[PDB]
């Protein structure tokens, strides 16, 4: 019948029908079990005190295949409740992706799951494909990492591919940190997801950083009240810019690395130079970690800076951009011409699993 | 006069001038447009040009080709491996004592004497150690005496390698010899002599040969896979599933394990028995020959923080302070050493200030990790945990407005 969507990131789990224009399905990317064996999604948030947290994806990489398992069962039948049979699978990869993991992907989804047909994409470039490009450089920043993946023509460009172990959850250990550092204390694993929801409705790019300190510092119209669960109510101030901040100064965290900015001309200048141009017009940013109000012109500020004078530079940030690697996903499966591309089953159980390797 | 020079000139100024001279004629009439000019840059301004193929090598690739100075290097560069040298041959400069890692003073201008004491501490603090070489030169083609300027008392003996590239170019009235230095020099013996009644260190130097790649970290590729893809599967069906572990994203887990102590504290066989093999990934093919490898390396790895004041190398204090902690000492690393084949600079480090440049003896531990497919793209080499490595020399450059420093330094084992 109809084909399956399942975005697979290192929190969050991004899953649906192919042809929708969002995921029925997100939940948080977790196994549980104790010291009766086995919970995934929610039902293992609620189980915390009996059971182990472990997240199967680390840095966007698969790192326990039997967790992933459970998280990948929990999806076709608690989550999404069709049988991996009656159903084509899509699925999404970060990039350098290494061989091995791309051929674990295919077994156990044919010769476990037992599906008709599967495929599977790279995150960036679905990414891109949703907003209709397939040339151009993304941002791809999520939970655990953060790329940017230049691509010319649909297919990513490994050696220019830029990765930064650096994302959200970082950006919520600091916001945690820094608040600290105020009055306020934080300290629970289940208090910390109260910390994250104000990083996620409070926290935004400061256009100019220092004008934003000083502006801070000497008068109190920045200052946004948050409304703990139960009664009591926390401010926030400098804060509210200082913790995405630390994604074009690393050095906020202890990190030496370069900042967001400074990887996309980075990535970009590993390039082709004849590309250069329609990398700069086409920086698309994705993930839930580029959803910082004031993140898209502050890219198009420091990459203007970075860049020949002459230069021509567009920063492409949609409202959508949260679950695109999904649309994307959904977009492709959809696709009339694209049905005679899958791997099928008769395609798997005869020639090996070395197929997948699809460069096109 | 010679029809063909001997190896060594030694005190013999006339024949040595006399052959040069014959030889600088030739060589020039050999060089193009671009390299007499290159030639004819670097007399008007010498310093400034040998300071930049110093340490040219460590900006951005992009950094390096839209630098001005840059032109000129290759043009100069160019010019002196055009003419390789017939057979070996010796060659005398002086030295500054700071080069060798003495940060102290032989004997001061006036001085014409030089204390027995400072003697021994120097043929002390330089005996065992290799110390990496770079940058132009001129050189000398006979040993200095009555008439030649002596502007140090340090006197180095050098045996250039039958292949080395070497220039002799009339300047106004001399002979001048421009090298460019590539490999490090062990000093094999030092001696005091005398010279116009004044006495001077002499040091007996010899090239000890590794592989540079330096900037071109296609040369490199090249090398790393020509040794390492056979490697690639070679590892064998435990060692092969235990490899894809460090090379697996994330390393903060590895290492971190090995720094604060997990083996004899915290014992934990989920990661022993990953590393009694990780470990023997690396001892399956262990290095075919002598090859220098970067290590760009974080404030942790030399006791501070990113934060410590006595980071900031803007001020020489904190340089001063950092060699008499580091330089003649050697450091061991409990973690999985992970180093590139180019000096680069790059996004993953863009901003760290130690430069861990290391010479990795021929037969030891380590592999082209970037040999892998997909994987690929940063010419890393890998080191084995547990490994030492002496700090023969602190250097120092301007990267921007922040001050770097670069350790040379040899792995011991
Ligand atoms: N550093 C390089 O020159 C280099 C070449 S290739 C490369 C790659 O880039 C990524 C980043 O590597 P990395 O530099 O983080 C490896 P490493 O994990 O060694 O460094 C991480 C951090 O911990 C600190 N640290 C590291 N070793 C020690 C030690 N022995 N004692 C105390 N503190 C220590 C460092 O200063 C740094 O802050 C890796 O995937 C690696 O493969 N790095
Ligand atoms: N408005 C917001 N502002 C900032 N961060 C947000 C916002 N909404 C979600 N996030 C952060 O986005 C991250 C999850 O986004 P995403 O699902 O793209 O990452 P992932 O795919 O789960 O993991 P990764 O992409 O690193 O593999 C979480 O850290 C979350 O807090
Ligand atoms: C549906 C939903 C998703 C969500 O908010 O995102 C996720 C959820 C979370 C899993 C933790 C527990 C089980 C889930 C709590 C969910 C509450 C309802 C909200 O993994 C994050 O915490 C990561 C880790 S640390 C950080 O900063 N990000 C972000
Ligand atoms: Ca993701």
């Amino acid at each position: 019948t109809t084909a399956l969507v399942c975005d697979n990131g290192s929190g969050l789990v991004k899953a649906g029908f192919a042809g929708d224009d969002a995921p029925r399905a997100v939940f948080p990317s977790i196994v549980g079990r104790p010291r009766k064996d086995s919970y995934v999604g929610d039902e293992a948030q609620s189980k915390r005190g009996i059971l182990t947290l472990k997240y199967p994806i680390e840095h966007g990489i698969i790192t326990n295949w039997d967790d992933m398992e459970k998280i990948w069962h929990h999806t076709f039948y608690n989550e999404l409740r069709v049988a991996p049979e009656e159903h084509p699978t899509l699925l999404t990869e970060a990039p350098l992706n290494p061989k091995a993991n791309r051929e674990k992907m295919t077994q156990i989804m044919f010769e476990t799951f037992n599906v008709p047909a599967m495929y599977v994409a790279i995150q960036a470039v679905l990414s891109l494909y949703a907003s209709g490009r397939t040339t151009g450089i993304v941002l791809d920043s999520g939970d655990g990492v953060t790329h940017n993946v230049p691509i010319y023509e649909g297919y990513a460009l490994p050696h220019a591919i830029m990765r930064l172990d650096l994302a959200g959850r970082d950006l919520t250990d600091y916001l945690m940190k820094i608040l600290t550092e105020r009055g306020y204390s934080f300290v629970t694993t289940a208090e910390r997801e109260i910390v994250r929801d104000i990083k996620e409705k409070l926290c935004y790019v400061a256009l100019d950083f220092e004008n934003e300190m000083a502006t801070a510092a000497s008068s109190s119209s920045l200052e946004k009240s948050y409304e703990l669960p139960d009664g009591q109510v926390i401010t926030i101030g400098n804060e509210r810019f200082r913790c995405p901040e630390t994604l074009f100064q690393p050095s906020f965290i202890g990190m030496e690395s370069a900042g967001i900015h400074e990887t996309t001309y980075n990535s970009i200048m590993k390039c082709d130079i004849d590309i250069r141009k329609d990398l700069y017009a086409n920086n698309v940013m994705s993930g839930g970690t580029t959803m910082y109000p004031g993140i898209a012109d502050r890219m198009q500020k420091e990459i203007t800076a970075l860049a020949p004078s002459t230069m021509k530079i567009k920063i492409i940030a949609p409202p959508e951009r949260k679950y695109s690697v999904w649309i994307g996903g959904s977009i492709l499966a959809s696709l009339s011409t694209f049905q005679q591309m899958w791997i099928t089953k008769q395609e798997y159980d005869e020639a090996g699993p070395s197929i997948v390797h699809r460069k096109c | 006069a010679f029809i063909e020079r001997p190896e060594d000139f030694l005190k013999d100024k006339e024949n040595a001038i006399q052959w040069e001279k014959k030889e600088a004629e030739r060589v020039e009439k050999n060089l193009d447009t671009l390299e007499k000019e290159a030639l004819e840059l670097y007399k008007k301004d010498s310093e400034q040009i040998s300071n930049y193929s110093q340490t040219r090598q460590y900006f951005y690739d992009y950094q390096i080709e839209s630098n001005p100075r840059e032109k000129e290097y290759k043009n100069l560069r160019n010019a002196i491996s055009k003419n390789k040298i017939d057979k070996p041959i010796n060659v005398y400069y002086f030295e500054s004592p700071e080069k060798f890692a003495f940060n102290k003073e032989i004997r001061t201008e006036n001085q014409n004497e030089i204390s027995l004491e400072k003697f021994n501490e120097l043929k002390e603090t330089i005996q065992d150690k290799l110390f990496k070489q770079d940058g132009f030169k001129d050189v000398s083609l006979y040993e200095p005496g009555n008439g030649d300027e002596k502007p140090t008392p340090l006197l180095i003996h050098l045996k250039l390698p039958k292949n080395t590239g070497m220039l002799p170019y009339i300047n106004s009235n001399d002979v001048k010899t421009l090298i460019e230095q590539d490999y490090s020099i062990k000093i094999d013996k030092i001696v005091r002599i005398v010279i116009e009644g004044k006495q001077y260190i002499k040091a007996e130097a010899s090239i000890v040969n590794s592989l540079d790649f330096k900037d071109d970290v296609s040369k490199g590729d090249l090398w790393g896979k020509e040794n390492y893809s056979d490697w690639s599967n070679k590892l064998t069906p435990n060692e092969l599933a235990d490899v894809n572990d460090y090379m697996r994203g994330g390393y903060t887990a590895i290492n971190n394990y090995l720094i604060s102590n997990g083996p004899l504290n915290n014992p934990n066989p989920e990661l022993d028995s990953k590393v009694n093999n990780i470990e023997n990934a690396l001892k399956l093919t262990p290095i075919p020959s002598n090859l220098i490898v970067y290590r760009r390396s974080g404030p942790q790895e030399f006791g501070l923080t990113l934060t410590s004041p006595e980071y900031d190398f803007n001020k020489i204090e904190n340089i001063d302070a950092f060699k008499e902690k580091w330089e003649g000492k050697v450091i061991t690393y409990p973690n999985f050493i992970s180093t590139s084949i180019g000096s680069v600079n790059m996004s993953a480090f863009a901003k760290r200030k130690i430069i861990l440049r290391i010479n990795i003896p021929k037969d030891s531990p380590g592999a082209y990790l970037s040999a892998i497919p997909g994987y690929a793209g940063e010419y890393e080499v890998l080191l084995n945990h547990g490994s030492k490595f002496k700090i023969n020399k602190v250097d120092s450059y301007k990267d921007g407005t922040v001050t770097k420093l670069i350790l040379d330094a040899t792995l011991i084992n």
